């Protein structure tokens, strides 16, 4: 086949593989949700400080999911190989 | 499809142009890397033991000798899966039983790789046995007079945890030294 | 023959791989459900705030699951390679 | 063997890969089950709230398993590639 | 080879991969089993409640395992590709 | 490349892959075994109840192991493709 | 480069992949070992019951390791594909 | 197909694979986020020190996610092989 | 010289695979971050020792991510195969 | 196109795969770092003993990471296959 078509085919594969990164934030942020819900149940009037801390930490945990998304979007819509 | 040949026939033709030994060596290299993946297990398990050991010593510093002793003994057991994979890799590197063989190149190549694939099973025992080491260290810190009973139960359970690591080692050794396909 | 259909075939493979991301939120949100159930049993009178926190956190944990689904949808129905 | 056959072939593999997503809800929902059973033992009088909270959270954790199933089913009975 | 023999062969591969999903419920339900045994030993008089909760939650955890088997059975016995 | 041979070969591979499902129950049921041992040590007189619950829950955890085995045995001894 | 040899080659691989099932019992039984040690330490008087429960539960956790071995041994010594 | 196109294609795959590293920080930072939220709920007056410790540790956890991103970016935009 | 491109292409793949090592320190250091934040909340007076210990242990957990990075960089910028 | 190129290509990939071993020490040692930070917070007067123990155990946990690196370096710089 044309090498360009082989590049596109592999880019499709690389795009999918990059999304595997998303496994991590799913697990971690789910943990944070669980601890937050636990803490709120125990200390209802500390709820706002608890939630804020939980969300702050979750935002950080999101980043490598975004990095994966970016690499996939590059492969899909801004591919440097052609 | 690659031109007219399907990708399978294409890959076989691609591989067919090389001297069989090169193909066998190539797949051995893959088998070699794959065997080493087993090292994940002792890394997780022994690290757990390290943490439980640190915790126990903090709680009962005058018993650090007994805590550390069982931590190390139990961690030694967890190491075996990693050693076994290293041995298989070293055999495939420096005493390869496939390269000087008369049989089909496909069978020898697949067997070389398959030998390393099987050793991945070692992740299990390495992780589990290291967890057991950490609980042993923890229990001994709490009750050092029971250290003998704690050690024995830990070792019994660790032995049970080893069997699927052994089954895998046996499958690799069969592929390497008693191959039914040749 | 070659080329275009090779891209489509690999796109099928890329799409499936992209869904592996879904493993993450499944784990994380199940953990959150468990902690939420535990907290509700402990403090039934706080259950509204507990569930609210749990769901908020779970929503956040969902995103990389959706990023993955999006990439698969792109490969399937909005494929930039053909 | 036509290129169309190769697409169907890789669709069959992509479909299978899609199902790997199912590992996550299996783990997370099992965890929710365990905590729910623990909480029920500790407070049987609260079991109605505990169970409802457990099932609510588990429902959320189910979605990315469904997403994978949807992608597999698309590959199987509504394939955009042929 | 004929195009359908190739499709069949990959269908066998795709079938095997579908079953990986089964890793999830095995872990999760096992966890539920452990928590159930622990809660029963703690409070044997509440074991009816504990076990019912354990099983209901485990039933939920089973679904993505079933989803994988279905796809496998589709590839084996009701294959849309030939 | 005889089509029958390629079908049979890939059947062997898919048969092995299906067995990866076995990782799940191995982890989950081992956890169950540990909690069971812990509960019996804590309350020996309740060991009949503890064990019955441990075993019942472990049985549920076995099913996806069986599903994997079934797919492997189908590919080996009741292959629909030849 | 006969088809037979390709069947045998893929049988080797299938067999090796079947052994990955062994990861599961290794982890799970390790957990059981550690709880056993912890429990015997806490209540040496119950060690006979503790050890019996740990071994019973561990035997159950072994099965899917055995199923993988059986499949490997079938491919090795009782192959149905030739 | 030129050798260069084969290099570009494989580089796309390598770039996707590099992003798998991102699973790790997602899990770890999510754990940090939950422990931080829990600690804040327990002791709201210590929250500035808790959050600072959480973020410091999280930053350390980020680096191997950054390493993977860098390898992908190299493969994409500063590829030494062509 | 076509063969050198084959080596280069596989080196790109190998470089990405090496970065998977980064999953480990991401998880481990995130745990350290959570434990450190929890410990600081419990005993703010001890924070300098807690953090110093957290960072020392985190430095050790970093090494295998760096080993991976090094193998990647070798394959990229100091490749002995061409 | 030489058989030598095939050996080198596989060696490049195999070196990369060997580094996957590094996932394990990153997790395990990060756990150790977390437990050490926690322990120092509780008992700052035992800090020297806690840290020495943590480091001794972490040294042991490092080895399979080193085994992977050594195998990678052999495949790169002292390859017995050529
Ligand atoms: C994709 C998940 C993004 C996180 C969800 C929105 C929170 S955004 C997050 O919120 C913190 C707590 O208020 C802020 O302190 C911080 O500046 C901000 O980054
Ligand atoms: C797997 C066994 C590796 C051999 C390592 C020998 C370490 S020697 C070790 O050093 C510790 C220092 O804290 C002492 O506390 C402990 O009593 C001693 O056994
Ligand atoms: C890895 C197999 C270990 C076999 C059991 C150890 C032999 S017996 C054991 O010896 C150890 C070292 O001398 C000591 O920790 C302990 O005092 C002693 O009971
Ligand atoms: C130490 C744990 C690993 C055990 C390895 C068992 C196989 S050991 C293997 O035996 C072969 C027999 O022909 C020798 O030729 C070869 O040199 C040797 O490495
Ligand atoms: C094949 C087992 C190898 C390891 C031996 C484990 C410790 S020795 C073992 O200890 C058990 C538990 O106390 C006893 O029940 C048993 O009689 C004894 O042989
Ligand atoms: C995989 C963990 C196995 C650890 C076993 C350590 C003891 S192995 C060995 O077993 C013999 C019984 O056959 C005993 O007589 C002897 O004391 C013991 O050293
Ligand atoms: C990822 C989807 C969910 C993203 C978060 C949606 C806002 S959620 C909302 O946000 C407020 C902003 O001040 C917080 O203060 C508050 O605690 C929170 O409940
Ligand atoms: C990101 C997802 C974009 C979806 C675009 C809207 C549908 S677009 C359209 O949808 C139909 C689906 O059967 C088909 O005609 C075709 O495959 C697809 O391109
Ligand atoms: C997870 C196990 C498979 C999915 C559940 C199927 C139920 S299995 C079925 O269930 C009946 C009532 O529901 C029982 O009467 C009977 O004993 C049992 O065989
Ligand atoms: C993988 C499951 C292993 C099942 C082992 C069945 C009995 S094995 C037998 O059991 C005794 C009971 O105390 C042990 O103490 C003894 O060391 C052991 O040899
Ligand atoms: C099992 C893997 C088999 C992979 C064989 C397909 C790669 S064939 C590939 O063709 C390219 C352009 O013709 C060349 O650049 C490259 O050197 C050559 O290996
Ligand atoms: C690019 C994602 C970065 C993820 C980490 C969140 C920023 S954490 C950041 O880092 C400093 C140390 O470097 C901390 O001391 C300080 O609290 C904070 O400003
Ligand atoms: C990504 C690397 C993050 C920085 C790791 C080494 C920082 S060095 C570290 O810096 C902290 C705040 O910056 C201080 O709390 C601490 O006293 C100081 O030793
Ligand atoms: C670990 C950091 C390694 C250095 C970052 C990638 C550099 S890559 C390097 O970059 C140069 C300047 O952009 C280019 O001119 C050159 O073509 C390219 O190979
Ligand atoms: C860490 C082991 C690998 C170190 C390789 C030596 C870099 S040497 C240097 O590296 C630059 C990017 O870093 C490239 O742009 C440049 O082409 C290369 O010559
Ligand atoms: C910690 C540094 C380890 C680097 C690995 C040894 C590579 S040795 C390396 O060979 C390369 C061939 O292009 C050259 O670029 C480089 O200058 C030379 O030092
Ligand atoms: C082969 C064992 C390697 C790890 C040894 C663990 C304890 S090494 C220990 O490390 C401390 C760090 O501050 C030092 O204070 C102390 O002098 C040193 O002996
Ligand atoms: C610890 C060994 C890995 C880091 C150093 C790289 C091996 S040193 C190596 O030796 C050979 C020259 O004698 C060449 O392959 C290469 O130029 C050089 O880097
Ligand atoms: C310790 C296991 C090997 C790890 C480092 C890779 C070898 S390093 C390499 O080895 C070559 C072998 O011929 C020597 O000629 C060369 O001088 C040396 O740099
Ligand atoms: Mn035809
Ligand atoms: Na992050
Ligand atoms: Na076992
Ligand atoms: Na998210
Ligand atoms: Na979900
Ligand atoms: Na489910
Ligand atoms: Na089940
Ligand atoms: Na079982
Ligand atoms: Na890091
Ligand atoms: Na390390
Ligand atoms: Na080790």
């Amino acid at each position: 086949m044309e090498g360009l078509d082989f590049i596109k085919a592999c880019s499709a594969i690389g795009a999918g593989i990059a999304m595997i990164a998303g496994v991590g934030p799913g697990i971690g942020q789910g943990f944070a949700a669980g601890k937050g819900a636990e803490a709120v149940g125990r200390q209802p009037e500390a709820q706002s400080d608890i939630i804020r801390t939980m969300l702050l930490g979750a935002a950080v945990a999101e980043t490598t999911g975004i990095y994966g998304l970016i690499v996939a979007l590059i492969l899909l819509f801004a591919n440097p190989f052609f | 499809m690659i031109g007219d040949m399907n990708i399978v026939d294409f890959v076989i033709q691609f591989l067919s142009q090389f001297d069989p030994v090169d193909v066998i060596k190539g797949f051995s290299a893959l088998g070699i890397g794959l065997a080493m993946v087993a090292g994940v297990g002792p890394g997780i398990g022994q690290g757990f033991a390290a943490g439980k050991g640190a915790e126990a010593v903090g709680k009962n510093p005058t018993k650090s000798n007994d805590i550390v002793m069982i931590m190390l003994l139990g961690a030694a057991v967890a190491e075996t899966s990693g050693i076994f994979s290293l041995v298989i890799a070293l055999i495939l590197l420096f005493a390869n039983p496939f390269i000087s063989s008369t049989a089909s190149v496909w069978i020898l190549s697949a067997s070389a790789m398959a030998s390393g694939i099987a050793m991945i099973a070692g992740i299990g025992p390495g992780t589990g046995q290291g967890y057991a080491a950490g609980k042993g260290a923890e229990a001994v810190g709490i009750r050092p007079e029971m250290k003998s009973a704690i050690l024995r139960v830990m070792l019994l359970g660790q032995a049970v945890a080893q069997t699927t690591g052994i089954y895998a080692l046996i499958v690799a050794l069969i592929l390497m030294y008693a191959n039914p396909f040749l």
